[PDB]
């Protein structure tokens, strides 16, 4: 067997002409190598693009071209509309089976809503307090979450998710800052702040 | 109208088996091979195994040769990929794609069933706190904390408020699940209206319907 190895992440502008190369530890990549193109979308959504080294699937834009260049593979995207935002895999017949490239993240603005909840007295009830702080809209997907009480940063505690690409080519995430009962009320406020392209954006509670 | 539909999320204990299934429609289903893949967690694609549902032709790798073994029901258009001796490292999705030959496969997927190899969540209603009403618009939100294992599926009203309804990611920590979910009420409807955040965990069997008030 063999490792076919892909780039990590290409970053390109919409329209720009990207190529996403492939290679294998056996060696040269040719035809009877039968290299496969998938794309793959959140939630492990997969779509056929190239099969055989450059056979279009069934109903894929011509934009997505296959193609072997020296000893490697490449999948060209010419005018990459922006909802070629994905993962490209590479497949590599070796004999009997496949081997898969780790995926190549293609990556081809706005600022974010933060909301604040205090938490539920049914929880606090229990000696527990999860204060919830959601954001949205922000764009590109890529944010950094801190928290800070009565104006000191907090550091254990916190829990921020991945950020998720709502349908509408926006992200949206949320932190947890989890602490008990007793110190939600023994402070004064509590402070949610995110950072998004060089700008923060607080808000508090208390 | 081409598509290969796989069961649900399952939760197998270790040492056991699992029969995922995988049906088709929108084609002819012995014309066509069937391959089945899977992604443990951080790993990237394994290929499992391969069977041609005409001829029964089924093709493994030396890997999983004798805990993989796939059935093909000619008559219902299902593919079934039994999994045994189950370890934690079998833990990941399982997706089946179809083929043709090496020129033409793996055009059409399935979305994957996730094998996990259970604790039901505690659900707490978020109501808006901050009494002064941001605009014309309130939000409700509903916490459903600690749970295991994945996933749960939360719902506003039963379906009936679909519009602006944001369930994000889970988070993970000692092995318990905790996720939000939040739905935008425009302000005159709530609390006038009743508004109920329901949840169910498939794994446990419980349902849990939250009358989020004031």
């Amino acid at each position: 067997q063999a490792v076919v190895t892909q780039e990590s992440a290409l970053t390109t502008s919409p329209g720009e002409t990207v190529t996403l190369t492939c290679r294998s530890s056996s060696g040269a990549i040719t035809t009877s190598h039968y290299a496969n193109w998938i794309q793959e979308k959140p939630d492990h959504l997969f779509t056929g693009l190239i099969s055989g080294t450059n056979n279009r699937a069934p109903g894929v834009p011509a934009r997505f071209s296959g193609s072997l260049i020296g000893d490697k593979a490449a999948l060209t995207i010419t005018g990459a509309q922006t909802e070629d935002e994905a993962i490209y895999i590479c497949a590599l017949w070796f004999s009997n089976q496949f081997i898969f490239g780790s995926g190549t993240k293609v990556t081809v603005k706005s600022s974010p809503s933060v909301t604040l909840f205090p938490p539920s007295s049914e929880e606090l009830e229990t000696n527990k307090a999860t204060l919830v702080c959601t954001i949205t809209d922000f764009y590109p997907g890529v944010v950094t979450v801190d928290w800070k009480v009565d104006g000191t940063p907090v550091t254990q505690g916190m829990e921020t998710t991945q950020p998720s690409k709502q349908s509408n080519n926006k992200y949206m995430a949320s932190s947890y800052l989890t602490l008990t009962a007793r110190a939600w009320e023994r402070h004064s406020s509590y402070s949610c702040q995110v950072t998004h392209e060089g700008h923060t954006v607080e808000k508090s509670l208390s | 109208e081409v598509q290969l539909q796989q069961s649900g999320a399952e939760l197998a204990r270790p040492g056991a088996s699992v029969k995922l299934s995988c049906r088709t429609s929108g084609y002819s289903f012995t014309t066509y091979w069937m391959q089945w893949v899977r992604q443990r967690p951080g790993q990237g694609l394994e290929w499992i195994a391969a069977i041609y549902p005409g001829d029964d032709d089924a093709r493994y790798t030396q890997k999983f040769k004798g805990k993989a073994t796939l059935t093909a029901d000619r008559s219902s258009s299902i593919v079934y990929l039994q999994l045994n001796s189950l370890t934690s490292e079998d833990s990941a999705v399982y997706s089946c794609s179809r083929g043709r030959s090496l020129y033409y496969t793996m055009d059409y997927w399935g979305q994957g069933t996730s094998v996990t190899v259970t604790t039901p969540p505690s659900v707490y209603p978020l109501a808006p706190g901050s009494a002064a009403q941001t605009n014309s618009m309130v939000t409700l939100g509903c916490l459903v904390k600690g749970y295991f294992p994945e996933p749960v599926t939360v719902s506003w009203n039963t379906g009936s408020l679909s519009s602006g309804v944001h369930t994000f990611p889970a988070v993970l920590q000692s092995d318990l699940y905790t996720l939000s979910s939040s739905v935008t009420v425009p302000s005159s409807t709530w609390p006038s209206e009743t508004v109920t955040c329901n949840v169910a965990h498939p794994a446990s069997s419980t349902k849990v319907d939250k009358k989020i008030v004031p």
